[PDB]
C-alpha cells in the first residue's frame, strides 16, 4: 500500500501501527490517531531533529522508509520484505514495532539478513532471548517487571482470588505465564484463565463475560488485552451490565479509545502504563500541521477526516485547526524518539570510530553491516535524553539483553468535575510498590468498605 | 553444512529433523536415526518412483532440494531463505514436502507465504496451523491435534482416571495440545492436578523439578505428556535417574518409537502412547534394507548414520572404534519402519498429482514442459488444484476408505489413531496395539500390561 520514504545517505526503516484491525473481509480498516499517528509524527519530528543537529551527524543525512503493519502480523511480514530486498539504498536500521507479535516475525526476518532493530513500545518476556532474537533492542522493559507491579498491587488490596482473561499472541499468554509464576510464590490465586482470539466476535465476548461472571467470588479481572480487545471486552461488560474491578497493563494504559462508550463498565479500573513525561517540542509539533502543507504524510489525510467527521470531496474542514483541539500526548512517544537516537548516535560514533576522515558518508562506510555496529554500538550506548523536561535524573541505556529500567506508573479511572472520567496517577512502582490510596475514590475508609475477591471468607475463629 | 540439490525439470523441496537439538556446536549434534533419515528415504524412494513410472509425470523429472532441519525453528527459517533466494545457482522451488515439528513448519509456512509457495507436512499436528487466514499456503496429511486431544480424554474416561497431571513442551505444539486436552478435560468432567511447562528457555525447568512436583502429590499417578521427541526422552532419563515410575499416557511426540526408550525401560513400564494410524509399506523396507554406505552417494548424512546405527564408528581410520567395513548391513533383525513413512510418501505424491492435473490443463498439447509453465504462482497451485486433490494410495494393496490421500476443507487429514502398550513379553520391551481410535474408543483393556500389575486409579480423595 501507501509507503512513506524520504531521501539521505542513510535510511532508517520503520513500522508503526496506524491503521487499527479490520475485520474478516477487509485487511485493516480505521486509522489510529494515538498509537499510529502520534508516534509516526514524533519519530519524524526527531529525525528532523536530528537532522537539524549540528552536533549529531553534521554531514550525514537520515532518511525514512516508514511502513505500515495496522496491528496485524502476517501485514507487519508482508510489508517488511521491502527492508530486505533492498539488499537480499539500503536499510541500515528499523525503528519499528508496537505489538509483541508483530515485532517478532519483523524480528525473526530481519535476524536472517543481519538487519538490526530497535523496537520502542514492544513489552514482551520472550523477546530478551539473544538466542533466538540476536539482533533487536528495546526501550521500554519487558513484562518481567509489569507483572510483578500487577501482583504487589493485587496482594496490597488483599485480593486472593482473581480471574484472568488474555489475547492469543505472544504479549497476553506470555503475560499469563509470566503473573502465574510470580504469583505461585505470592499468595495470589487464579480462579479461570480465558482466551480471546485474533478473529473474535461479539457472541464470544459475552460468552467470556459470562464465563466471568459465573463465579462470583472473584471481583477483579487481570487483563493481558490489546487496545481493541480491552475496548470490545468493556463493550461487552456494559451491554452485560456487569461491573468489575480491572487491573490492566500497558495495552491499556491511559487510552481514552478504550473507555469511549464503555465509561460505565470502567469505573476505578486499575491500569499500568510506562514512565514517561510530556515532550514540550512534539506537542507544539504536532498542534502545528495542517492537511496541505504536510504532504509527506500519505495517512495523515486519513486521520484528518476521521479527526472532524469530513470529506475532501465535499469540501468540509476548511477552517478547521488541530491547535483548538485539545491534545492528549500518547504516553509512549519519548521512546520512540529514543529509540530514533538509539540509532542516531550509534551511527555517530561508528563514524568517529571506523571513518575518521571526513564528515560526510565515506566510500568505506557504504556497506553499512549490522553485526559489528549491533554489537560494539548498540547494545552498549549511553547519551543524555534529547527532550528532557526540567532537571530530572533519566539516562537512555541499553542492558545485555538491550532493555530498559523497570519503572511503571498507576492510574485510576474516576469521575471527578462532574463526570469528566479521567486518569488520576495514585502512584509509581520502580522498585516497590509505593501508590497513595487517598486519590483512589473506592479506597477512602470513609467511601465504603474496600472490594474483598477470596475463595472462602473468613468463618468463626 | 550439507544438503541434496538434485536438478531436474521441476524440484520439490524438503526439510527434514535429519540431526538433533543441541549436543554439539550448540546446534545440532547427533542424527536422528527413525525420523532423520528413514522419512528422507522414504521421500528420496517416493521421487525416484515418481520419476521412474509413466502414468504419473510423463516425461517430466522430479528433482528434489532437501535440506537438514536442525531441530530448531530457527535453524530452519535460516535453512529455508535458499528456498525462496530465486524469487527474492537459484533453483525455482514448486513446492516444500517438509516440516516434522509445528514449530519449525509454522515458521516455514510465515516465511513462505509471503513468496506464494505450497507447502505439505507430514508429522507437523498442531490446532494453530489449518488457520487459513494467517496459513494460506499450509496443507498437511495429517490431522490436528484436536482429535489427539479427544482420544486421550476418552482413553482417560475408559479407566475413570480423574485426577491427573499434565506436562507440556514450550512451543507451538505443547501448548496448543495442552490448551485442548485441558478444555476436553473440563468437558468431561476430569480435573488437572498440576501443570508443567517444559522448556529450554532462561526462565524454565531444570528436568528435575517437574519430577520433584510430581513427586511431591502421590495422589495423582498418572501423567499426561504433550512433548516432543527432543524432550520426551531426556524428561524420561530424568525420571530413571531419579526413581521415580508413573504410567505414562503420552501424545504422538513419544510414539511407538523405541528410541526414547534406551536404558531406562523400568521407568516406563506402564506407557500408553498414541500413533497416526499407519501400514507399512514392503517396498520401502526392501528400499532402505538394501542400503550401504558405498552405493549411495547422494545421501551426505548416512554415512555419518552408518557410524551411529552400528555403534561402529571410524568408517575409514582412526582409533575411536573398530572398521565395521563389510559383513554387517541393514536386516530386519534390527530395523523397524517408521510409523509415518507413508505419510511422507503422500506428502509428495499430493503435489505431483497436483503437478500431473495441471499440466494436463495448461498446456495439455504437449506431454512435456512448455513455456506457459516457465512461472509456478502458488495459489493456482494450491487452491485450484492441491487442494481439491484425491488419489489413492501409491504402495497400499488394499483399496478402501482408509487407503485415500484427499484433503479437508483445511488442510488436513483423517482423524483415526492406534493405542500402544508398552509391554515386556520374554524379557523384551515393545510397543504392542491395545486398541484404535476413530471417533470412538475400542481398548482392550484384557491386554495390557500396567506398571504395577494392575489397573492403576487416580482420585483426588479416595471413595469413602
Ligand atoms: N506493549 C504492548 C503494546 C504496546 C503499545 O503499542 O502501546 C505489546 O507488546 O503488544
Ligand atoms: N508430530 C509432532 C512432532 C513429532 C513428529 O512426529 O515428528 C508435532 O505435532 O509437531
Amino acid at each position: 500500500k501507501k509507503v512513506l520514504t524520504l531521501e539521505g545517505d542513510l535510511v532508517l526503516g520503520g513500522l508503526f501501527p496506524v491503521h487499527q484491525k479490520g475485520g474478516p473481509a477487509e485487511d485493516c480498516g480505521p486509522v489510529n490517531e494515538h498509537r499510529g499517528i502520534q508516534r509516526l509524527e514524533a519519530m519524524l519530528f526527531a529525525l528532523d531533529r536530528i537532522n537539524r543537529d549540528p552536533h549529531l551527524l553534521p554531514g550525514v543525512r537520515l532518511g525514512a522508509h516508514i511502513l505500515d503493519s495496522c496491528s496485524k502480523d502476517t501485514h507487519a511480514l508482508e510489508q517488511a520484505l521491502d527492508f530486505v530486498r533492498a539488499s537480499l539504498t539500503a536499510i541500515t536500521g528499523v525503528i519499528g514495532g508496537s505489538y509483541s507479535d508483530v515485532s517478532i516475525q519483523v524480528a525473526n526476518l530481519l535476524r536472517l539478513f543481519q538487519i538490526p532493530q530497535i523496537s520502542y513500545a514492544s513489552t514482551s518476556a520472550k523477546l530478551s532471548d539473544k538466542s533466538r532474537y540476536d539482533y533487536f533492542a528495546r526501550t521500554v522493559p519487558p513484562d518481567f517487571f509489569q507483572a510483578k507491579a500487577m501482583a504487589e498491587i493485587l496482594r496490597f488490596f488483599n485480593w486472593t482470588y482473581v480471574s484472568t482473561v488474555a489475547s492469543e499472541g505472544d504479549y497476553g499468554e506470555t503475560g499469563i505465564e509470566a503473573f502465574e509464576l510470580e504469583a505461585r510464590a505470592r499468595n495470589i490465586c487464579v480462579a479461570t484463565s480465558e482466551k480471546v482470539g485474533r478473529a473474535m466476535s461479539r457472541a464470544a465476548f459475552e460468552g467470556v463475560v459470562r464465563a466471568l461472571l459465573q463465579k462470583p467470588s472473584a471481583r477483579v479481572a487481570v487483563l493481558f488485552t490489546r487496545s481493541e480487545d480491552a475496548r470490545e471486552l468493556l463493550a461487552a461488560s456494559q451491554r452485560l451490565n456487569a461491573s468489575f474491578t480491572w487491573v490492566a497493563s500497558d495495552g491499556w494504559g491511559a487510552l481514552e479509545s478504550v473507555v469511549a462508550g464503555s465509561e460505565g463498565a470502567a469505573e476505578g479500573a486499575i491500569t499500568i502504563e510506562l514512565a514517561s513525561y510530556p515532550i514540550s517540542d512534539f506537542a507544539s509539533y504536532f498542534q502545528s500541521l495542517d492537511p496541505w502543507n504536510n504532504s509527506r504524510n500519505p495517512w495523515f489525510r486519513e486521520f484528518w477526516e476521521q479527526r472532524f467527521r469530513c470529506s475532501f470531496r465535499q469540501r468540509d474542514c476548511a477552517a478547521h485547526s488541530l491547535r483548538a483541539v485539545p491534545f492528549e500526548q500518547e504516553s509512549k512517544i519519548m521512546f520512540v524518539v529514543n529509540a530514533v537516537y538509539a540509532m542516531a548516535h550509534a551511527l555517530h560514533n561508528m563514524h568517529r570510530a571506523l571513518c575518521p576522515n571526513t564528515t560526510r558518508l565515506c566510500d568505506a562506510m557504504r556497506p553499512v553491516n549490522g553485526r559489528r555496529l549491533y554489537k560494539d554500538f548498540v547494545l552498549n550506548v549511553k547519551f543524555d535524553a534529547p527532550f528532557r523536561p526540567a532537571d530530572t535524573h533519566n539516562e537512555v541505556r541499553f542492558d545485555r539483553f538491550g532493555d530498559g529500567i523497570g519503572r511503571y506508573n498507576i492510574f485510576t479511572y474516576l469521575r471527578a468535575g462532574s463526570g469528566r472520567y479521567r486518569y488520576q496517577k495514585v502512584g509509581y512502582w520502580a522498585e516497590g510498590l509505593t501508590l497513595d490510596t487517598s486519590l483512589i475514590p473506592w479506597a477512602s475508609p470513609s467511601a465504603g468498605p474496600l472490594p474483598a475477591s477470596r475463595c472462602s471468607e473468613p468463618c468463626l475463629q | 553444512r550439507r544438503e541434496i540439490k538434485i536438478e531436474g525439470d521441476l524440484v520439490l523441496g524438503g526439510l527434514f529433523p535429519i540431526n538433533e537439538k543441541g549436543t554439539g556446536t550448540e546446534e545440532c549434534g547427533r542424527i536422528n536415526e527413525d525420523r532423520g533419515i528413514q522419512r528422507l528415504e522414504a521421500m528420496l524412494f517416493a521421487i525416484d518412483e515418481i520419476n521412474k513410472d509413466d502414468y504419473l509425470l510423463p516425461g517430466v523429472k522430479l528433482g528434489v532440494h532437501i535440506l537438514d532441519t536442525c531441530s530448531r525453528d530457527t535453524y530452519a527459517l535460516e535453512q529455508s531463505l535458499e528456498f525462496v533466494r530465486a524469487s527474492l545457482i537459484p533453483l525455482l522451488i514448486a513446492g516444500v514436502i517438509g516440516g516434522s515439528y509445528s514449530s519449525v513448519s509454522i515458521q516455514v509456512a510465515n516465511l513462505l507465504r509471503l513468496f506464494q509457495i505450497p507447502q505439505i507436512s507430514y508429522a507437523s499436528t498442531s490446532a494453530k496451523l489449518s488457520d487459513k487466514s494467517r496459513y494460506d499456503y499450509f496443507a498437511r496429511t495429517v490431522p490436528p491435534d484436536f482429535y489427539q486431544a479427544k482420544a486421550m480424554a476418552e482413553i482417560l474416561r475408559f479407566f475413570n482416571w480423574t485426577y491427573v497431571s499434565t506436562v507440556a513442551s514450550e512451543g507451538d505444539y505443547g501448548e496448543t495440545g495442552i490448551e485442548a486436552f485441558e478444555q476436553e478435560a473440563r468437558l468431561r468432567n476430569i480435573c488437572i492436578a498440576t501443570a508443567e511447562k517444559v522448556g529450554r528457555s532462561n526462565i524454565r525447568k531444570s528436568y528435575d523439578s517437574v519430577i520433584r512436583e510430581l513427586l511431591q502429590k502421590p495422589n495423582a499417578r498418572v501423567v499426561v505428556l504433550f512433548m516432543r521427541s527432543d524432550d520426551s526422552r531426556e524428561l524420561i532419563a530424568a525420571a530413571s535417574r531419579a526413581n521415580a515410575s508413573f504410567t505414562w499416557v503420552a501424545s504422538d511426540g513419544w510414539g511407538a518409537q523405541e528410541s526414547i526408550i534406551k536404558g531406562s525401560e523400568h521407568v516406563a513400564y506402564g506407557a500408553i502412547t498414541l500413533e497416526l494410524a499407519s501400514q507399512p509399506v514392503r517396498q520401502f523396507d526392501r528400499y532402505f534394507q538394501s542400503l550401504n554406505p558405498y552405493n549411495n552417494h547422494r545421501n551426505p548424512w548416512f554415512r555419518d548414520f552408518w557410524e551411529q546405527k552400528f555403534q561402529c564408528s571410524l568408517q575409514n581410520k582412526r582409533n575411536h572404534r573398530r572398521v565395521c567395513d563389510k559383513h554387517l548391513a541393514i536386516d530386519s533383525s534390527n530395523y523397524e519402519q517408521e510409523s509415518k513413512i507413508m505419510f511422507v510418501v503422500n506428502a509428495v505424491y499430493a503435489m505431483a498429482h497436483a503437478l500431473h492435473k495441471m499440466q494436463r490443463t495448461l498446456c495439455p498439447n504437449t506431454t512435456k514442459l512448455c513455456d506457459a509453465m516457465k512461472i509456478l504462482d502458488g495459489k493456482k497451485l494450491y487452491k485450484d488444484y492441491l487442494l481439491k486433490i484425491n488419489f489413492t494410495a501409491p504402495f497400499n494393496p488394499n483399496k478402501d476408505a482408509d487407503s485415500i490421500v484427499k484433503f479437508d476443507t483445511f488442510g488436513d487429514g483423517m482423524g483415526r489413531y492406534n493405542v500402544f502398550n508398552f509391554q515386556n513379553v520374554g524379557g523384551k520391551y515393545s510397543y504392542l496395539k491395545v486398541g484404535h481410535w476413530a471417533e470412538t474408543l475400542s481398548l482392550d483393556v484384557n491386554s495390557i500390561h500396567w506398571s504395577r500389575n494392575s489397573v492403576p486409579t487416580s482420585q483426588c480423595s479416595d471413595p469413602c
